[PDB]
Parts: structure tokens; sequence; C-alpha cells
């Protein structure tokens, strides 16, 4: 799993474009008396000739920026999150179905468990939508919205086909020792003098 | 659940990554300048408040790929509090701290980096990191500085924030000209080269000069930073050798390895304030010529009845 452009575009683009929506208004010459007044014999500093002293002129203190910069920090901290969900379908081609076998050996029958949750872990997936959006920043599962999909596919099949196979058994177990029972039981001796 | 569990536990072999290298200096140092054309990029774009570069650092060795961060903040203190969002506790102690002297104007330098001596300083316990992470890696930190091999003393590390720290000062091409336009001493230099050299060894600073102009060390800069921040194979000796360009490993200094750059100059023995023996680049911007300001209607009035009274 990449990221054609990496999770630091995600949040360099969006500080670029808030820039520019500071630059929008900032860039802006400052109204000055040197077209006459020459008296200043001096390159207009730029500090002073573009007029970039209105961040400081807040009429609600640098809160703003607080939270300009939150939100991007909500957003790219969240989104990244989700990107962080997709690179752990990562196993699906490096690991070994032995260790989970060992692992889970004889759960509440066999698994039981994880195949339940695997069945919610088909969320971020499996679905009609093609590319997630959340506000400016669209991250589009399309290379491997069938890929993983194969993988997980045909996982989720072995493993049901495991457990079932070890419930069946179980269930051999369960009809074999029953009707041996039931046919000690009807042995119907009820009366006897030993 | 289960699966975070199982899923997890399958990895693989990764190189360390979200690492954090923060750049503190005074505004109109060409920080930016710096930071980008390190990056590869001849210059992005400026602006206010926080800034950041993606620095990819590709590893040939492993043939691999790294982004670390460069938060760089703007000079002015009023943006000082937006600073919280660059270093927090899950990030700080793989964060990398560089301040930046613009050697355009020395006279400018050590305060600067004295406001980092705060700013970073306060920040690092208003965010309250508990005693015992800030005190592991401190002493950490200090281990890591003691054991170069190409210390231990009374002012070494004797006030740091214990994460890797270096002072990069910029721009050192212009000590030629502001060596002939101010006449400004070589023993100056090497007044100035010795207390930075105290200002890092009491922070375990590693000090390196550079130039974006001449594009010295840019080299030698990001294999330090690749070293530092990454723990990359590092070669490079201790460059002290020249005067114009100088490269301070982080543990090569001593406090003899100051003295004997103490000893060859002779001008005012060094315990002087800093600013003294440099000289004040005078404003030459004159102040606004004064109000002409009109006599209102009233005094002037009483005024003349005044003289009229004389009359």
């Amino acid at each position: 799993i990449y990221l054609n452009p990496p999770i630091e575009e995600c949040r360099y683009k969006l500080y670029q474009e808030m820039f520019a929506w500071k630059m929008v208004v900032l860039s802006l010459p400052r109204i000055q008396s040197q077209r006459y007044q020459v008296g200043v014999h001096y390159e207009l500093t730029e500090e002073e000739k573009f007029y970039r002293n209105a961040l400081t002129r807040m009429p609600d203190g640098p809160v703003a920026l607080e939270e300009s910069y939150s939100a991007v920090m909500g957003i790219v901290s969240e989104v990244e999150q989700y990107v962080k969900v997709w690179l752990q379908y990562q196993c699906l081609w490096d690991m070994q179905a032995e260790n989970i076998y060992n692992r889970l050996g004889e759960d509440l029958n066999k698994w039981q468990a994880l195949l339940v949750q695997i069945r919610k872990a088909r969320g971020t997936f499996d679905n009609a939508e093609t590319k997630k959006e959340f506000g400016p920043v669209v991250i589009d599962y399309g290379k491997v919205q069938s890929k993983v999909n194969l993988k997980y596919d045909s996982w989720h099949k072995e493993v049901l086909s495991k457990f079932g196979q070890m419930l069946g058994s179980n269930m051999t177990e369960f009809h074999s020792q029953i009707s041996k029972s039931r046919q000690e039981l009807e042995q119907h001796s009820v009366d006897t003098a030993s | 659940s289960s699966i975070l569990s199982e899923v997890s536990t399958r990895a693989r072999s990764k190189l360390p990554s979200g690492k954090n290298i923060l750049v503190f200096g005074e505004d109109g140092s060409g920080k930016t300048t710096l930071m980008t054309k390190l990056q590869g990029a001849e210059h992005g774009k400026k602006g206010r408040g926080l800034e950041y570069l993606y620095l990819s650092v590709h590893d040939e060795d492993r043939d691999d790929h790294t982004r670390c961060n460069v938060w760089i903040l703007d000079g002015d203190l009023y943006h000082k509090g937006l600073l919280k969002f660059a270093v927090s506790a899950e990030s700080l102690p793989e964060t990398l701290v560089i301040f930046v002297a613009d050697m355009s104007r020395p006279w400018t330098v050590m305060e600067s980096l004295q406001k980092w001596a705060s700013v970073l300083r306060e920040h690092i316990d208003k965010m309250k990191i508990p005693p015992e992470k800030m005190r592991e890696l401190e002493r950490k930190f200090v281990k890591d500085f003691q054991d170069y091999m190409e210390p231990l003393g009374d002012n070494v590390l004797t006030h740091n924030l214990g994460i890797p720290v270096l002072v990069v000062c910029t721009k050192c091409d212009a000590v030629s000209v502001l060596e002939k336009e101010h006449d400004y001493r070589d023993e100056h230099l090497d007044f100035i080269q010795s207390h930075l050299r105290r200002f890092c060894l009491q922070y375990g600073a590693a000090l390196i000069y550079t130039s974006v102009k001449e594009e010295k060390n840019l080299d030698l800069l990001y294999k330090y930073i690749v070293h530092k921040t990454y723990g990359f194979h590092f070669t490079t000796p201790a460059l002290v050798v020249e005067k114009d360009a100088v490269f301070i490993p982080a543990g090569w200094d001593n406090e003899k390895k100051i003295a004997i750059l103490h000893e060859n100059f002779t001008t005012v023995k060094p315990e002087d304030a800093y600013e003294d023996f440099i000289v004040k680049p005078p404003v030459r911007k004159l102040v606004h010529d004064k109000e002409l300001a009109a006599e209102d209607e009233q005094v002037f009035l009483m005024k003349q009845q005044s003289l009229l009274a004389k009359q």
C-alpha cells in the first residue's frame, strides 16, 4: 500500500491553500506618502512596502490562526487515521495462517470470534463508494478496490472453510455420541434383580 | 478487538518515521531559504506563522524513502502560541530543533538564540510533560552526548531539554562583506565563535556554518540531519580547521576546545557581554518630521487678548 502523494502532501497543500487565502488580502501594497515624500531615500522595506502586519492587527487575537491550523490538525490527523486503516490490509499479503491457527487454537469452537469481526472489517471496503471524501481532501482507493477485494475474499473463504470443517467434526462427535447414548438408554432394562 | 492484535502482530521491516525537525529563528534570517534549498527546491513560498516542509530522506543502502517534517516557525513573538501545533508529547521525543542565526546581522545572534532559550523551554513545560519521561529522555540524551568518539563538567548540558539540537548559522558568505564593509575584526569572529560554542555546549548542541550562496556544507548539513533524526552512518570529521565555515559535532565540544580558541585572540577577555564588544549597527531611517500643529483658536485668541490688555 502506497500513497501516491505522501500523507505529508495532504498537509502541505492545505497549508499552501491557507497561505493563498492569506496573501489574497495580505500582499496588498501599503498606502504611502512616499509618492512625493522622497525624503526617505531608501528602497522600501518589504515589511512596510507590502503591508505585512495585518496578522498582529487581529480584532479577535491570534485565535484565528489557532483555529485554522487546528482545523488542519483535525483534517489531516483523522484522515491519516483513515489512511492508517487501509495500511492495515497490508497483512493480506504477508501473513502465515499457521500463526493464526496456533494462536486461536480451540476458541469458542475453533475461532468463532475473529470470523465475526472480519465481516465488520469488510468495512472501508466492498462498497459502491470508490473514493472517500473528507473536506477538500479526497483519498481514492481505485487501484486497490478489486485487488484487496480478491485477496480478502479468498482469505475469508479459507478461514470459513477451516472453521466450518472443525465445526462439522464436532457435530460428528455430537451425533455419534448422542446416538450411542440413546442406544444405551434404549437397552431399557428397568426391572432387574441384579 | 481480536483482529487489532493479530494483524498488528504481523509486522515487517520498516524504517522509523514521523520524526519532527523544528526550526525556530529570528525573522528575516533566510531560514525558509535554507530549509527549502536543502530540501532540493531552490525556494518555496514564504509567508507568516508556522510553515511545513516534508523533507524527503532516501536511504540507498536499504533503498527506502521517508519524510521528516520541517516545522519552520516564524520569528515574531506574537506567533509563539501556535508552536503548540509543532511539538506535543507523542512527537516530542523524536524531535530535533535547530536555531538559525543569520550572520548578516551578528549583533542580533545571541539574544535571538536566547529568545529560543525561553520559548521552546516554556513550550516544553506548558504542555506539562510528566517528570519521569522528561527525566528518562534527558539522561538518555546526556548519555548519547557523552559517548562521542570520532563528557562531564559543570556547564555541559547544564540546562537542556534533552533532545538533539543544532545551531545552524546561515549566510556565512556574508562574513566576507561585513568583514570589509564594517572593518569587522577576525578576532571578533573568534569571539562570536567561542560564545556560540559556549551556548551550544550548555545545550550540548552541534554547531554548523553554512552558506546558501556558497552551497557550502549543505550536503554536510543534510548528512548531519539524517544522522541525528534517524541514526544514519556518519563519517565527517570535526571540520574546525578553517574559520570561514566550521562544523562542530555534538560531543566534540570541550571546555578546553573552546579555551584553545580563546587563546589566539587578545582583544577583550571573553567574559564580557557579547553585545559590548560587537558594535551596534546604527539605524539609518530618519525620524519623521515633527508635527506642524496649528495653535488652536482658543489659547491663541487668549494670547491676543493678553496682548491687547498690554495695550
